[PDB]
């Protein structure tokens, strides 16, 4: 996810479900945003296993 | 105001209590004393 | 209701190599009203899902950001879902968390602890501001290793609280530009052997003794 | 509805006050075991002052002012030792309660009891029942040192000695066996001649220089400020525990 | 009188000496944190007129 | 208090020596970082143009 | 040899062996050798004990509010407050001795003569 | 909007300390409610005095509550409100009463309530 | 606006049992006479502050000046607004009461 | 079913000893976490230590480890766990090493895993 506190702390595998819960304006969409924006050079990799 | 301090000029507004405690037994104050070993009780 | 979270979310699996090895990963949002994770739907996909990642408006306020707790979060996968760099680097990480919390009440009274339990205190403020990071600044793995392994190797110890998020910055920057054999191989073993990490800690000695801190000081130990 | 905020609300308030509760124990305890071992250190200067005091009234004139009491008895300056905290239990209020017990024995003699206090628990105490205190001190009761007790013995002794009390006595809990906390009041002046016996028969004469009252009267009041600061300490560290 | 200025002399010459000896380390430290508060004077203007370009770009 | 002074002033010239062995770093590290400044802000105005 | 023990209010200073133990008592100096009759006395104001050992040199203790006590077991003096020669800075101690307000002078004074002055 | 990119740095540190202040503050005033400011650290009640400054220089007399208390309205521009909010935030304000922080504008109003009072910025 | 009556309030010795901090006229001093607007001006934010000051400073130990003077000054306004039961004033005494 | 009247008199007292030793160590665990072992009393050192031996000997090679480790597991009658913790209650073990306690069956188990270490009975 490229958040530290996430991949130290409870990290997410390929094909597990990580319910992200809060309040509101606890930053929920700003996590989830994150991990999609971490992939950037998996994707730049070109392989499909990445 | 000069009313109010006039009328403050003559105001009248309106000693430990007993606390009804009953006095120490005299052998339980402690006493410091000074041990002489001279004999002359 | 239920059934209708609970078929969606059963569709992200991790396939067999006979069905081509593909996977998709879950990633659901549920925001709870005044933290009641007890609510209906927030139970049902709590119970539903393999893990949870607890954000709290009041962590969000103190400055711990992203707003996690690490107390009550919880991934049902584990260490099966980390590179062994990291397995090993944030395996000490939760203990320390946890006893840094219990600790938390003894903070002006460092004089009137052990040793080892201010030893604590102060590991663990380091590691509470170590965890922090900026907004739509997401670090690739081998970056939270170096910095996870900065924490909880103790090369933190003697940076002031108030400078560990730009130490770690300016680390991982000169680490970038100077030493990238170290991110480079990281990246390509997995893992961090004990080679890498005594250039690790040449690295980290030489930067301290060229880092500037707050207060005029230094952070050499 | 709004009935679950507040009860929560009550809950985490009830949280943080256990929290806070629990750390000031264990602290107490780390500073107990700080002054007990204050006690136990200023223990030897204590025996050797008393033991000297001895050997120089087994051969003085004791008819020191400290040393004989006095008819027409019309005041008694009582020194109620109490704490500056305030999260300690009874404490305080059993020192106010002997406190209390001693002023209506000294009433009953025809004595006028004048008050000194340490402590701010105790100012507040007194100044509520409209009492005259006379002089306070405070700041010094979970770490007193000998200037304070020095500073207090010299007051007290010079109030005895002459607007001028007739006796003098200490309201302060004494500290025992880590189990006993108990409100105590001691008499420190005048002192009490006792004779135990010869006990060892002819020995060695002790020379004294330049004689056995000089250095009588130079050491009674310097008794006086350990006695103080014994109980300084021994009321600490009742506070403590 | 010499013998006494001479023992007097030794005394201040082994103050003086530990004294000298303790602004050793003092100014060796003074002068490279001032060495590593100009480093890091540099690095921040590059950062600062880095951002500006980036921004006006 | 002769071998005390010329450590002073040994020690003197070692720091003023450091000194500047440390400045020499520093700017090179400038230069650097305003290289990779200057190199981000082509793509990022390729980003946009595109 | 005898048995020095010089305790304070609330603390023991110094414990040990010695030879030879110089003070001064309100009514002169004296030295107190191993065996010395039982003797009772008070030390001056700006009193300096000087202990002297076999093998080592001279301990020199500032005593403020000394009463001296020779025994069979040996020499004991009570102190207000003790300082050793090696922990005086003679700057306060030249300074305080100056003083108008008379125990901190005699203080002082007593800090002066441990260092080495006066 | 409240983002570094959009208000500017110092707009935005200055924000999140008094948050951060204003949080503490939440979490302590339990304990002061019932142990009292007394059992707190120096840092917790240099933190609760500024807190409470910082609550209070956050009301404004508004031009439309005039007719609720008699006393006109007051702008106050951003760049104002920035720099007054750091310096209570470092403590600059600290020997100030808590009043003559309340109901008031900027730092003008901040000094004439203030010597009012007998104090001086 | 509304008037809030407390039992709490009431028993305690405030009658009318108004909540000053609850309480509150959305139409305010356009509902005065000029005399009563200018005496009256800030009384319900005073007494509001003055309740949160009184809550908050029940366990201090000391207290600086101003705060003291506070709690004086908002003791006194409070037991200055009590009344009794059909025990009315004219506008003028309100006033000069509150004038005081 | 922790009843005298089901498992018996000794099962009894010998489980209440033991969760009563295990209770006290719980309850002086904080105190030796915030302060340290070196703070306790004498009983609470020893009681400590006893208690770390229970702790220890509480725990067991399982069958479910065969796999791994590769010995097999252990099935402890009721009698020899009884008589074992009996024994561990009064104090015949506080010689014996903690780790001789880790992962063992009964008595015998013990005695064998002690003397590996280099301690007997
Ligand atoms: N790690 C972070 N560091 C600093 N600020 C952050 C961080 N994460 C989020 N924020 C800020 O918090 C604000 C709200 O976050 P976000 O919108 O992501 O929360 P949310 O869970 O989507 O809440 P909602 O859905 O109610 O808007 C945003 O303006 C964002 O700038
Ligand atoms: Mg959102």
């Amino acid at each position: 996810t490229g958040i530290k506190a996430i991949d130290a702390m409870t990290p997410i595998g390929r094909g597990q479900r990580q319910l992200i819960i809060g309040d509101r304006k606890t930053g929920k969409t700003a996590v989830c945003v994150d991990t999609i924006l971490n992939q950037r050079q998996n994707w730049e990799s070109g392989d499909p296993k990445k | 105001t000069e009313v109010i301090k006039n009328f403050k000029k003559g105001f009248a507004a309106t000693v430990v209590p007993d606390e009804h405690v009953e006095a120490l037994d005299e052998d339980k104050l402690a006493k410091e004393a000074v041990k002489v070993k001279k004999p002359a009780p | 209701v239920f059934y209708l979270h609970s078929r969606l979310l059963e569709r992200c699996a991790k396939l067999s190599d006979d069905l081509g090895g593909g996977s998709l990963t879950g990633l659901p949002i549920i925001e709870t009203k005044a933290n009641d994770i007890s609510a209906y739907i927030p139970t049902n996909v709590i119970s539903i899902t393999d893990g949870q990642c607890f954000l709290e408006t009041d962590l969000f306020n103190q400055g711990v950001r992203p707003a996690i707790n690490v107390g009550v979060s919880v991934s049902r996968v584990g260490g099966a879902a980390q590179i062994k760099a990291m397995k090993e680097v944030a395996g000490s990480l939760r203990l320390d968390l946890s006893q840094y919390r219990e600790l938390e009440a003894f903070a002006a009274f460092a004089s009137d602890l052990d040793a080892a339990s201010k030893a604590q205190l102060e590991r663990g403020a380091r590691l509470v501001e170590l965890l922090k990071q900026p907004q739509s600044q997401p670090m690739p793995v081998e970056e939270q290793v170096v910095s996870i392994f900065l924490g909880t190797g103790g090369h933190l110890d003697s940076v002031p609280v108030e400078d560990v998020r730009r130490f770690e910055t300016e680390l991982l920057d000169h680490m970038r530009a100077s030493e990238e054999e170290i991110l480079t191989e990281i990246r390509d073993s997995q893992k961090l052997t004990e080679e890498a990490a005594d250039k690790l800690t040449e690295v980290i000695k030489n930067f301290k003794k060229g880092f500037a801190a707050t207060g005029g000081g230094s952070v050499v130990p | 509805a709004a009935t679950l905020r507040e009860l929560r609300g009550r809950i985490r308030s009830a949280g943080s006050i256990k929290k806070i509760t629990k750390a000031q124990e264990l602290i107490a305890t780390s500073r107990i075991a700080r002054a007990q071992a204050r006690l136990e250190s200023a223990r030897p200067y204590a025996f050797e002052i008393t033991r000297m005091l001895t050997t120089l009234a087994a051969e003085a004139a004791l008819d020191h002012p400290l040393l004989v009491e006095r008819p027409e008895p019309k005041r008694a300056g009582v020194l109620v030792v109490s704490s500056d905290r305030g999260l300690c239990g009874a404490y305080n209020a059993n020192i106010f309660r002997r406190s209390e017990e001693l002023f209506s024995l000294l009433r009953e003699a025809g004595k006028q009891p004048v008050l000194y206090v340490v402590g701010r628990k105790a100012q507040n105490y007194y100044s509520f029942r409209n009492w005259n205190i006379t002089e306070s001190w405070m700041g010094f009761s979970e770490q007193p040192t000998y200037e304070n007790a020095a500073e207090i013995a010299s007051t007290l002794v010079d109030a005895f000695l002459l607007e001028g009390v007739d006796e003098l006595h200490i309201v302060y809990t004494e500290f025992k066996s880590m189990l006993s906390q108990s409100a105590e009041a001691h008499r420190i002046a005048p002192m009490v001649v006792e004779y135990v016996e010869e006990d060892i028969g002819p020995r060695t004469l002790y020379s004294f220089e330049p004689d056995a009252t000089m250095l009588f009267e130079s050491l009674l009041p310097r008794y006086l400020t350990t006695r103080v600061y014994a109980a300084l300490l021994e009321s600490a560290a009742s506070e403590l525990a | 009188r010499e013998r006494d200025a001479m023992v007097a002399k030794t005394l201040a010459d082994n103050k003086k000496s530990d004294e000298q000896f303790a602004a050793a380390q003092a100014d060796y430290d003074e002068a490279m944190t001032e060495a590593r508060v100009q480093a890091s004077s540099l690095r921040d203007n590059a950062r600062a007129d880095g951002r500006k370009v980036i921004e006006d770009a | 208090l002769a071998e005390a002074s010329q450590a002073h002033t040994k020690a003197l010239e070692d720091a003023k020596s450091e000194a500047h062995r440390v400045v020499e770093e520093a700017r090179t590290d400038a230069e650097r970082i305003a290289e990779q400044l200057e190199a981000q802000a082509d793509v990022e105005a390729e980003r946009i143009k595109m | 040899e005898l048995n020095v023990e010089i305790v304070a209010v609330d603390r023991n200073i110094w414990s040990g062996t010695a030879k030879f133990l110089f003070t001064r008592t309100t009514v002169g100096e004296i030295g107190i050798l191993p065996r010395h009759i039982p003797l009772v006395a008070q030390l001056v104001d700006d009193a300096m004990v000087r202990v002297e050992r076999e093998g080592e040199k001279d301990l020199r203790i500032a005593v403020d509010g000394g009463f001296l006590s020779v025994t069979e077991e040996g020499v004991s003096i009570l102190a207000e407050s003790a300082e050793f020669e090696s922990e005086i800075d003679e700057a306060a101690a030249k300074q305080d001795s100056e003083s108008d307000d008379p125990r901190i002078a005699a203080r002082g004074r007593a800090r002066l003569r441990a260092v080495g002055a006066i | 909007i409240l983002d570094p990119s959009v208000v500017g740095d110092e707009h935005y540190r200055v924000a999140q300390e008094v948050i951060r202040i204003l949080q503490r503050y939440k979490d302590l005033q339990d304990i002061i409610a019932i142990l009292g400011i007394d059992e707190l650290s120096e840092e917790d009640k240099q933190l609760v005095n500024r807190a409470r400054r910082i609550e209070r220089f956050l009301s404004q007399n508004m031009m439309a509550a005039e007719q609720f208390t008699g006393q006109p309205g007051s702008t106050v521009p951003v760049k104002e409100t920035i720099e007054a909010f750091d310096r209570l935030c470092k403590g600059d304000f600290d020997h100030v009463p808590e009043q003559a922080f309340f109901l008031i504008g900027g730092l003008d109003d901040l000094a004439k309530k203030a010597e009012s009072l007998g104090a001086k910025l």
